């Protein structure tokens, strides 16, 4: 057979999907340029273009990115809940944390399943935030690191001089540091942002604790049906 | 051409029961190793809303109490539990070829405690003789069950020309019905009667409920 | 959010044609098909036909082939469609919505709904008419408020008072045939003390003869 | 190494607030730090 009708439709009648511009990073995390992917029922595969337009607005790197690109080719349903609720940060301040690398109708924004926490009343007091995950699904769950461009910064957005992210669950001990550095300006953003993910099992609890470059997660990711799929590099677009 | 034909085609279940609502087709809907039926619900005075695609899967927003199961040519969608902000219409539709059938829908009616008629009696007003035309109108409010009979007194003698009544749907939040026995009226036979009343029967109570007025007042 | 509206309501003289509309926002209309479907006052539903905006693959239903028309105009992303020789059959309220599988999947959102009619009767504006509370049966906790509407075409006529102010009793009426003519009732529950103290107005709109009429409920007095 | 639970058990167990673990041989050079976090309990205890 070296004839094919050149369109992209579903396989086997559940439709596939199709990330038009931003990519797997950029869609997990909630970019703000494409939210019709919010809330997307189950598919067969996922369709990203090679070069990705809208890939993690704000400069940074996504740690083990690949590793979660793999787990995504067996997962044929995601759902989103509330995790962590917004505006139960009564201690810091979580509606100001936004970034002009981010435009949204002219408006400087950020993601949407994490959440930018900066200081108040020129406090920041130690978070001790924990969840139990009391769904029978597989969860899953993601957060990141803010890297401050110089200590100027550091004192302006979290007044801690020295910070730490320690995040514990029942496989997994982490303590984070931030690495300030001189870097490049890209996306026009001088500091980095570093996502993390891990797999929360069920009847098992993840414990957060930090004092300063915290990006605590918003929306937190099910995993309904596991399956077989792929995700697949073209430029094509669906052809019904 | 699948046809759908869904039964009951009236179900009534009072609060914290369970519901099952099925629907069946002429050949079998299950093609490529997924059964393609999938389960809509239409709200009085609003547009229908997708509850089950595939059959099997629960869309994102829809609480978890809608339950569908089914397989080959039967399908069954079942509340657990049921409250008063359920009342709808449920339609099962196939997708295995065109043209695309819709099941003949399916009241979910509640079964609940009998209320007793709030029913009050009002005048015609002075602006609708000015305009030629009278119109004496019952209102009965919070009654259960929707069984019930309006009735007509004018001056002892009953009458049954010109009743106009206005059926409601169960309301989501006390499941109760609401009723308007309207009485057109112009200017050749209402100034020639005085007494003029509505009486409801209801098995709620034994009595008809009798509010009445005069017109000189 | 991909919440999609239509046209407001339409009235014709049968055997002429109409022309429906569907606007489409917050998600790309190359995608998804836009299907479109008839509900003969919620009896049941039939599927029209559907139109592939990517390339203007157009699919109907063959009760309809004959005279339903499906056009889309990517350029302001909106779906249109065409009736020829409206009957009274025809008078009912039609949907546009959007498939999201490939004449295998399901309807995800449904629009606001465009409903139609057809009859040689002109249009009536509406007149509405106090209705002022008993004053015998007056109990202290409870009395009851209301304004009906006589004499307009066509359907619908949206009521809401005081500017919506109040919205725990509010209960409306759908119309009934008289005479070829077009009534309705309404009613809220108010308390009695707070009544006549607070200015009270039923206000009622109807879109075909852009009418706005504002109406005062006055006390009924001996 | 032995990571403790909290703060607490690393001045009651080792009576340093902070401690460091060296080890050196030819072909390795290597600082290893306890990463103190708040862990779920696997076999009854917090601690890893
Ligand atoms: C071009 C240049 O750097 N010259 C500076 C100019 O940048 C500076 O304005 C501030 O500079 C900082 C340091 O780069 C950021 O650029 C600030 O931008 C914001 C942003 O839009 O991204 C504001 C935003 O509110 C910040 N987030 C929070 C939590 O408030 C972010 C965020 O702190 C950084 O992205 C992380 O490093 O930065 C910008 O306002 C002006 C005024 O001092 O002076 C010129 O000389
Ligand atoms: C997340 O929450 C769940 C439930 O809230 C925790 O489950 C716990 O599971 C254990 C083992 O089954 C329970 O112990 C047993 O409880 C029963 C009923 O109380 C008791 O009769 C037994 O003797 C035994 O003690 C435990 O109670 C239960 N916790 C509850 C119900 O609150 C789970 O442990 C939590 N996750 C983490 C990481 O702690
Ligand atoms: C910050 O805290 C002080 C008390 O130390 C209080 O007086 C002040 O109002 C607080 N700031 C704000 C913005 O509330
Ligand atoms: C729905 O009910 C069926 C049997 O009636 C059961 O097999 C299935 O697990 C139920 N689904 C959910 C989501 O509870």
């Amino acid at each position: 057979e070296k004839k094919h009708n050149g369109k992209l439709c579903d396989l086997d009648g559940v439709k596939p999907l199709i990330l038009r511009d931003c990519s797997v990073a950029g869609w997990l995390l909630g970019n703000p340029m494409c939210d019709e992917f919010i809330n997307v029922p189950e598919w067969s595969y996922i369709v990203e273009k090679a070069n990705p337009v809208n890939d993690l607005c704000y400069p940074g790197d996504f740690n083990d990115y690949e590793e979660l690109k793999h787990l995504l080719s067996r997962i044929n349903h995601f759902e989103k809940i509330q995790i962590i609720p917004k505006s139960s940060w009564s201690s810091h301040e979580a509606s100001l944390g936004v970034s002009s690398a981010c435009p949204y109708q002219g408006k400087s924004s950020f993601f949407r399943n994490v959440v930018w926490l900066i200081k108040k009343n020129s406090t920041y007091p130690t978070i001790k935030r924990s969840y139990n995950n009391t769904n029978q699904e597989d969860l899953l769950v993601l957060w990141g690191i803010h890297h401050p461009n110089d200590a100027a910064e550091q004192t302006k957005l979290y007044q801690n001089p020295t910070t730490y992210i320690s995040v514990g669950t029942s496989t997994l001990n982490q303590r984070l540091v931030p690495r300030i550095a001189t870097r490049s300006k890209v996306n026009g953003q001088s500091g980095r942002m570093e996502f993390f993910w891990t797999i929360l099992k069920p009847n098992d609890a993840i414990n957060f604790e930090s004092n300063g470059n915290f990006i605590a997660p918003e929306y937190a990711y099910k995993i309904v049906k596991k399956g077989d799929s792929t995700i697949m590099k073209s430029e094509l677009e669906y052809g019904n | 051409d699948i046809v759908l034909t869904q039964s009951p085609g009236s179900l009534t279940v009072s609060l914290g029961q369970r519901a099952t609502i099925s629907c069946r087709a002429s050949e079998s809907v299950d093609n490529f190793g997924k059964s393609f039926m999938h389960w809509y619900q239409q709200k009085p005075g609003q547009s229908p809303k997708l509850l089950i695609y595939r059959a099997s899967n629960r869309e994102f927003g829809i609480p978890a109490r809608f339950n569908g199961s089914g397989s080959g040519t039967d399908f069954a969608l079942t509340i657990n539990p049921v409250e008063a902000d359920d009342v709808a219409t449920y339609f099962c539709q196939q997708s295995n070829e065109d043209p695309r059938t819709f099941g003949g829908g399916t009241k979910l009616e509640i079964k609940r405690a009998d209320a007793a008629p709030t029913v009050s009696i009002f005048p015609p007003s002075s602006e609708q003789l000015t305009s030629g035309g009278a119109s004496v109108v019952c209102f009965l409010n919070n009654f259960y069950p929707k069984d019930i009979n309006v009735k007509w007194k004018i001056d002892g003698s009953e009458r049954q020309n010109g009743v106009l009544n206005s059926w409601t749907d169960q309301d989501s939040k006390d499941s109760t019905y609401s009723m308007s026995s309207t009485l057109t009226l112009t200017k050749d036979e209402y100034e020639r009667h005085n007494s003029y009343t509505c009486e409801a029967t209801h098995k709620t109570s034994t009595s008809p409920i009798v509010k009445s007025f005069n017109r000189n007042e | 959010e991909v919440h999609l509206q239509q046209s407001g309501p339409e009235l014709v003289k049968p055997g002429a044609s109409v022309k429906m509309s569907c606007k489409t926002s917050g998600y790309t209309f190359t995608e998804y098909t836009i299907h479109w479907m008839k509900q003969s006052h919620g009896k049941s539903l039939e599927w029209i036909g559907g139109i592939f905006p990517n390339n203007g693959d157009t699919t109907y239903n063959q009760k309809f082939k004959v005279r339903a028309t499906l056009t889309v105009g990517r350029s302001s992303s909106t779906a249109y469609m065409d009736l020829r020789s409206l009957t009274s059959e025809d008078s009912a309220v039609y949907y546009c919505v959007r498939n999201y599988g490939s004449s295998y999947g399901y309807f995800d959102v449904w629009g606001a709904g465009t409903t139609v009619t057809v009859s040689s009767a002109k249009t009536t504006p509406p007149s509405v008419y106090p209705l002022a509370p008993g004053s015998a049966a007056q109990t202290n906790s409870m009395v009851t408020l209301g304004c009906l509407v006589k004499g307009y075409f066509p359907e619908p006529v949206t009521v809401t008072w005081n500017s919506g102010s109040l919205s725990s009793g509010v209960h409306t009426f759908p119309a009934v045939l008289q005479s070829d003519l077009y009534t309705l009732s309404s009613s809220v529950t108010v308390p009695s003390s707070t009544w006549p103290s607070e200015t009270v107005t039923c206000n009622v709109a109807h879109p075909a003869s852009s009418t706005k009429v504002d109406k005062k409920i006055v006390p009924r007095d001996c």
